[PDB]
């Protein structure tokens, strides 16, 4: 087994509805709906990320924090937002200031209690608990502080659990807020130290992905949503499918983490071809591999061609053969020696599930953990210095009992993992 | 005598419902259960209709097993006999062997002496096992490890599906297939082995299909194993018994691994061209490219070889063949080793099915054997293993599991010597 | 042409430049500018510049010295930024002509201005 | 296997929808429909032009370049023109200006990437690649100068396929533009060094061959092009057809090429009798050989019986004897002993197909070699000096960053071309 | 044993198909391999109700193995036995040699490995090759290379179709023929030879058609062919085995080209006329306008023929028809030769096409011999070549196929020395 998604933030919570928009019809759940399953195999294994109460009402199980009400009051007010539990609803009418320690140290710390609270209510529920997936955005306060509060506590009382991480890393051309650094350095702080396996989204990856790899000319926020959901689903739920060599949360944990730093990916679909024209099915595989390892198509923002791989997982879905598969891969790993680290003889983890996403023929999430996203974190810490120098918009945070400590320690932190990300890069 | 047979690990599990099925296929026996002792040594007759299965399945996801009693053979086996463990799988021998895989062996166990007792002097269990998996390394790892010691008065031969030589799967699998040799090792009695890609290369090169389906590499095993316990523990004019293999198959007590080798594998639809003589399959037999193991005999010296043969075969042409063959001296046999043929002849012919793509001759050669040449295999199994541990890639997997930088270390150094026996066993006079 | 451009800036920036898209980076054209005002801040310039955060760094310098010379002339970055080769190489054939009408007697150390990146 | 057409420039272009206005009714390929194929050897060989991705809808597998949409725009919105997967238009909104240095250094340059971006797309298409068709024509922009720089880079990104050049040489008489010798002899260039085998066509050799060889009062554009679309069927895509002495690309370009500097052919058709009257079905074959080794009837410009022959290639495709095929070209070769260069003692190459053109008994594309085509380069090598003299133009080149060196170049080049040309003439 | 057959290039197979066509034609064995020792030499009866080939087709374009695989035939070689390139042809020795044609020879050599053993005690390989042709002369070149080391011991007749005299078709054809022959000469044991165009003078001349496609030369080799093995491997009143023929029909190691000549060509609508007498054909064989050869008995002196008749024919006959020959003078035979007439008898007549254009008597001469002749058509041959090298020509295309200035040179000077051979092993006492 199981796993209990956590919508931290509004961000990570407009994402929640779409990721649950995804995830039940490619587990047929209508609204409170049963599951109407056009197959009898999306239901063998659903528990992942429901509960049996009534008969026909297989609640998702996640957590809905925000101290924003507008917010869960659209998601619980508009399409399958009536099929959370109330009790999921973890709200904070207080002011949800944008501030990282207005949600992390004197707003949110009041609401987490009440939240934590459920959290075990799901944990407990039953079976065996694998681990929990958490959304939000590192530029704002319900996300970055708040949900990096949610976890750190988390990962004190099941340190054994897996905790995987969907950030909206703050996107660089052009910031959807303005303190973004602040927020964000303060949070990747609290990641690298607690989650075990973060997939790092980019709004600006996903629109130039979504703009030119689907001719797609208004790219609502839905949208961006919705293909990111689309990756969370091969990824996790996928696996706890059945394949011909399957892999679970910890496989793609004990396969790409070489360091404890808990590392972050780069999470890319296969096929993403734009509707009617493009429907060219050119998907026999070495199509699948072309895209997923391309630049453009990187969720991320950096591209793998500035920087080695550590690993690989291209958690396919669809069935094809262990052979047009296993041998693709290395020919991808003998192409590109130059960028694919050595001191690891077989970087790809290949991973095979059977069912492919409802109405595809094949398809196969990428997970890349590559020393890359070296050039963001970069990004990110420098944007900071160039304003925590002149203590820019410093006094929301203080003035919220904040440290001029805390944002030096940060930095420090997250700018030092900058560094040992090069460690193999060479 | 019997054998009881333990499938390991998913695939060990589908390679399990292969060889399974070829069974009743070639005994009369639908899948009901019901036929309409002679090979008692892998059935029982358990109440007064049915022939209940004579082995176990042991996986820690469902999926697998829960396939099987979906599919026709649903009813083949016992509800009870098909372990498993809701919890989690994992790709990793740690867990399987040490923290989770525990939980369950005792219970395994219990079936591997609840059915071990049912029978009547039996000879070994064939347990079948893929060398680089989670259940399939570890857990085994200590089911035959507790096994060892339960009936060391036994036959150990386990089954295995080696590593593909660079078509592999896994990303750690090395750590799970270094760690499975070496912890079995101290326990096996003749390891047959099956190369999965070379495999392949007999479903391009020998039978042409790009499509082949992991059930079909299923199918073949599914074969050669046919060859190896049903017929054998069948009557015929020259019976080779469990213990006969181990004895004129293993020179050192290193749970050493023959490979297995079938001679007629031509596509249906070929299936009516003039048949081979007993001369060309015997000479396919001394061809690298029909072993089911990439492991070419790229210099590794036989030193022991059990040509069973099947179907329409008299001892002359055989005790001729093999002559011929003696003397093609390109085909070196070890020197301490006079003569290293175990002619196995079985009666009937062997048994394809019905419509896979499996010619259907009149007369086959399931020859395995021990060859100075998976010297090479070991060795480049090994040195990918170092590659990574070198560099600890998962080893936190491992750690993080119950084992140690000992345990790793320590069955590295347990191989090393393993590259030194098949070097030394051969190579020199 | 973009060989003569090229041998050009190359001498008087004692550059390397293979391409015309390499001023693409803005880099070259700061200095350029430097030669004949010396007013620009060269150690805020990303010389060596892989990113394009960088160029833009770049642009903006370029910007300014502009703004404050009171240089009418257009840039338009988000074309140059590209490092296409059509707009570098206009650019860089108006930058020749401002230079040589403008370039001042003392001499310039291109070098040294950088330091020696 | 294969081969991938080139639609360079404008005429290239428009060259290109009778390219395959013919071609797929040589193949029963409709619009967007499949193979109707009165036969069905039209289909076992068909691969070489395109590629399987529905079932029904085989696509071309050719380039279309062009900077002025206005043109892709007329070829996408006629007939055929919905037959090219969007994927296949590199268009250049910019301004498609007439000067080669536009297409070949300022404005072409920038598009370049994005075209061989896909000629590597179709390349890695599948099975194995030949060579390339390349149309287009030497007097223009997008014609000369960024086609020609298209092939210098495909000879630098695989100098192992074949590069078949269909150049629109300035015709005499009339240019059809101004500058002509300039985007000309700047191209001729490029060709003279990187394409392997180049079939010049003359729009006024063709008028002449259409007008008095074809009753034609009206030849339209569309016919010109017509007709040489119907040489370049029988050369390439019909030598992909069974016979009893079949040839390909090679065997064409290994035994017409005896000096590598690539050498211009000059390609003929065998029955071309106007319609009703004519159809005088005097086809046995000695009427073939008539046609094809006649002066008129060569769509270059310049007359065979000006100069000597160094290799021609009869590739016949229509049911006829290997021995009165043989023979004829022998008397050929001796009533001519004159032209037709000694030191090779079999000029002729014959080629025998089987299956005719569509509904035609018999036919003979003819591919000469001849040492006259040295009194063309001579033309536009004139044309060139005697307005480059007083840099006439010039200003429409330099003032888009050319050279003063870059012109003298090419007619030097182009020019000593002429000269070697005529080392075999005696 | 028998003797199998390579059939070389398009033309080879093109001539294959042929010459494989009038094979079950006079066996009764329809395109389906079924028929309802004798001509085993030539057929393997695979079972079982078929009769497989006993050949291999060798071509770098599908274009003509495929049409092979398409018509009434199609069922009857084995879908492996017709090797391929996919790649590219090439109308140069060089390419199909060396670079590319290397590639496939390996498989293409297995095969005649596998179809060599799977026999009983053969005696050689009919090769079907066309010397000017890519794939025709470079392949083979190598191919007949490898087996006259991997078989010395056996017969290597190659059976060729070299150069039009006037009638070529490859503008090169003569760098492609010196080089095959150059390369095969230290390999074969008799190369027959059948010239393209003087068949044509036959077809024209004795047989009356404008319109000979080539599908009708090959009838005639088709035909001749026909004689050499098929009937000879075939029981008769003389036999004559295929090592027979060397030894008979070569007086010197260098791997002698002897012609092959047909009696009776007479074409169909001719069929009811009175037939011809046993001294007519015999006669018939001493005109130069019958031969399937341009090479005009303009001075060479024969120097052994092997009289291959068929059918109703009294030994007699012969030993009087020849008699009546040996003392015409007008056909000199050697000095060094007292008597060069090898009398070939089988019984069976001749079988032609149903439908064709070939007469269909009772009886036929297929006399094949080593004449003083060839002087001739070498030289011709030659002297084309040097003009074209004098030049380089097409040079540079074979040079970049891994090929040398050497390689023409010195294969140059090779039949340089095969045109005193030729001259000095006659013309002289
Ligand atoms: N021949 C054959 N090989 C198989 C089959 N299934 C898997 N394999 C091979 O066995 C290895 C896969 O082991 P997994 O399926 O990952 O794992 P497992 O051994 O079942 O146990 P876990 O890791 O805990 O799931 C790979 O090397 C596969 O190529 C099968 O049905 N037939
Ligand atoms: N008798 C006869 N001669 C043929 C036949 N086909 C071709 N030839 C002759 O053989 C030569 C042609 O060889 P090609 O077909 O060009 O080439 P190839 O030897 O098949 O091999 P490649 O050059 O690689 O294609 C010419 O001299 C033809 O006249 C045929 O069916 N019968
Ligand atoms: N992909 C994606 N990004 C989002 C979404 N909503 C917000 N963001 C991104 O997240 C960051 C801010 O997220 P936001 O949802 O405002 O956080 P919050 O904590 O809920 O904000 P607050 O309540 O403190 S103001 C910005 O970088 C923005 O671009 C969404 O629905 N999808
Ligand atoms: N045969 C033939 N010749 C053509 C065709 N279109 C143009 N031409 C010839 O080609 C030359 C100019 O070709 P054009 O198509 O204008 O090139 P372009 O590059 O596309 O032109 P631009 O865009 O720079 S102005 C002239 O000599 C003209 O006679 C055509 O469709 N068929």
């Amino acid at each position: 087994r199981e796993i209990v998604h956590i919508q931290a933030g509004q961000c990570g919570n407009q994402i929640g509805a779409k990721f649950w928009e995804v995830i039940s019809d490619e587990h047929g759940i209508d609204p409170t709906g049963s599951y109407h399953g056009d197959s009898d195999l999306q239901l063998e294994r659903i528990n992942v990320y429901y509960n049996e109460a009534a008969g026909n009402k297989y609640v998702p199980r996640a957590i809905l924090v925000d101290l924003e009400p507008g917010t869960m009051d659209s998601v619980r007010s508009g399409p399958f937002g009536q099929i959370f539990r109330p009790d999921n609803f973890v709200f904070g009418q207080s002011g949800a200031g944008n501030n990282w320690a207005k949600g992390h140290y004197t707003e949110g710390a009041e609401l987490v209690d009440s939240v934590l609270d459920v959290v075990r209510k799901e944990s407990e529920s039953c079976d065996c608990l694998q681990g929990f997936q958490l959304t939000h955005s590192l530029g704002g306060g319900t996300g970055s502080g708040m949900g990096t509060l949610l976890i750190s506590k988390i990962r004190e009382e099941y340190p054994d659990r897996i905790m995987n991480t969907f950030s909206v890393v703050p996107s660089p051309k052009v910031s959807d807020t303005v303190v973004e650094p602040y927020n964000a350095t303060l949070s990747v702080h609290q990641l690298v130290e607690n989650t075990d396996e973060t997939y790092c989204i980019d709004n600006e990856a996903l629109y130039d992905i979504c703009f030119r790899t689907l001719k797609l000319t208004t790219p609502t926020y839905g949208d961006l949503n919705h293909l990111v959901s689309a990756t969370m689903s091969g990824v996790t739920t996928c696996l706890r499918f059945p394949g011909q060599l399957n892999a679970d949360l910890r496989k793609l944990a004990v396969n790409m983490v070489p360091f404890p730093r808990l590392h972050f990916f780069m999470p890319g679909f296969a096929p993403l071809t734009s509707r009617g024209s493009q429907q060219y099915r050119a998907l026999t595989v070495p199509e699948l591999t072309q895209q997923m390892f391309d630049a453009k198509n990187m969720m991320a923002a950096c591209d793998p061609r500035h920087g080695r791989y550590l690993t690989v997982a291209a958690v396919f879905r669809g069935r094809m053969s262990m052979k047009e598969v296993d041998e693709q891969m290395l020919n991808v790993q003998n192409k590109n020696s130059s960028y694919f680290v050595e001191w690891i003889p077989n970087n790809v983890k290949t991973a095979v599930c059977d069912i492919p996403p409802r109405g595809l023929k094949m398809s196969a999430t990428f997970i890349g953990n590559s020393t890359a996203i070296q050039e963001l974190f970069k990004r990110i810490s420098e944007q900071f210095t160039a304003m925590f120098r002149r203590k820019a918009f410093l006094h929301w945070y203080t003035g919220e009992g904040m440290d001029e400590m805390e944002f030096t320690e940060a930095e420090s932190n997250m700018n030092d993992l900058v560094s040992e990300y090069q460690q193999y890069q060479d | 005598r019997e054998c009881i047979s333990i499938h390991v690990g998913q695939a060990g599990v589908q390679i399990g419902n292969a060889c399974w099925e070829l069974y009743c296929l070639e005994h009369g026996i639908q899948p009901d259960g019901q036929m309409p002792d002679s090979f008692n040594t892998f059935f029982s007759e358990t109440g007064a209709g049915k022939h209940v299965p004579r082995a176990v399945f042991v996986d820690l996801e469902p999926t697998v097993i829960d396939e099987v009693r979906t599919g026709t053979y649903r009813q083949l086996f016992h509800p009870e006999q098909l372990i498993t463990g809701k919890e989690d799988a994992a790709n990793n021998y740690a867990r399987g062997h040490y923290t989770i895989g525990k939980e369950i062996i005792d219970l395994v166990l219990d079936r591997i002496r609840k059915l071990a007792d049912q029978c009547t002097g039996l000879q070994g269990f064939s347990v079948f096992h893929s060398f680089g998996g989670g259940t399939g390394s570890g857990f085994t790892s200590l089911l035959m490890e507790r096994l060892s010691v339960d009936y060391g008065k036994k036959s150990k031969l386990e089954f295995s599906i080696y590593p593909a030589p660079q078509v592999s799967t896994a990303v750690v699998e090395p750590y799970n297939s270094i760690l499975t040799t070496h912890t079995t090792l101290e326990h096996s009695d003749c390891a047959f082995m099956v190369d999965n890609e070379a495999i392949y290369d007999i479903c391009r090169r020998n039978l042409d299909i790009e499509r082949p389906t992991y059930t079909n590499l299923n199918r073949l095993i599914g074969q050669i194993v046919s060859s190896i316990t049903a017929s054998l523990r069948f009557d015929g004019a020259l019976n080779v018994d469990l213990t006969e293999f181990q004895t004129n198959l293993v020179p050192y007590p290193r749970g050493h691994f023959p490979l297995a080798t079938y001679a007629p594998v031509i596509s249906a639809e070929k299936a009516y061209h003039e048949q081979l003589s007993v001369a060309e399959i015997t000479n396919a037999c001394f061809e690298p490219a029909n072993q089911m193991v990439k492991c070419d005999p790229r210099h590794g010296k036989y030193m022991a070889c059990c040509l069973l043969y099947r179907g329409d075969v008299v001892p002359k042409d055989v005790n001729a063949a093999i002559a011929t063959i003696k003397t093609k001296r390109t085909i070196q046999f070890v020197d301490w080793c006079p003569t290293g043929f175990k002619v196995g002849i079985n009666y009937e012919p062997p048994t394809v099915v019905p419509g896979g793509d499996l010619a259907k001759v009149q007369r086959a050669v399931c020859m395995l054997s021990n060859t100075t040449a998976i010297a090479e295999a070991w060795a480049r199994l090994d040195h990918k293993f170092d590659l990574m541990y070198a560099k600890r890639a998962f080893v936190h997997w491992y750690v993080g599991e119950g084992m140690e930088e000992g345990e790793f270390s320590e069955a590295r150094e347990d191989m090393a010597a393993l590259e030194k026996d098949y070097e030394e066993v051969g190579v020199d006079s | 042409s973009r060989q003569e451009l090229l041998a050009w800036i190359n001498q008087v920036t004692s550059l390397g430049l293979t391409r015309i898209e390499d001023c693409g980076k803005g880099y070259a054209m700061i200095q350029i500018f430097d030669s004949i005002y010396q007013d620009i801040p060269l150690k805020k310039v990303n010389f060596e510049c892989n990113n394009e955060y960088q160029y833009i760094n770049n642009w903006k310098v370029l910007q300014q010295v502009f703004l404050k010379k009171g240089i009418d002339k257009v840039v338009d970055p988000e074309r140059l930024s590209r490092c296409k080769m059509q707009d570098n190489l206009e650019f860089v054939q108006w930058a020749k002509r401002f230079w040589d009408q403008y370039y001042p007697g003392g001499d310039y150390d291109a070098l040294a201005r950088r330091g020696n990146r």
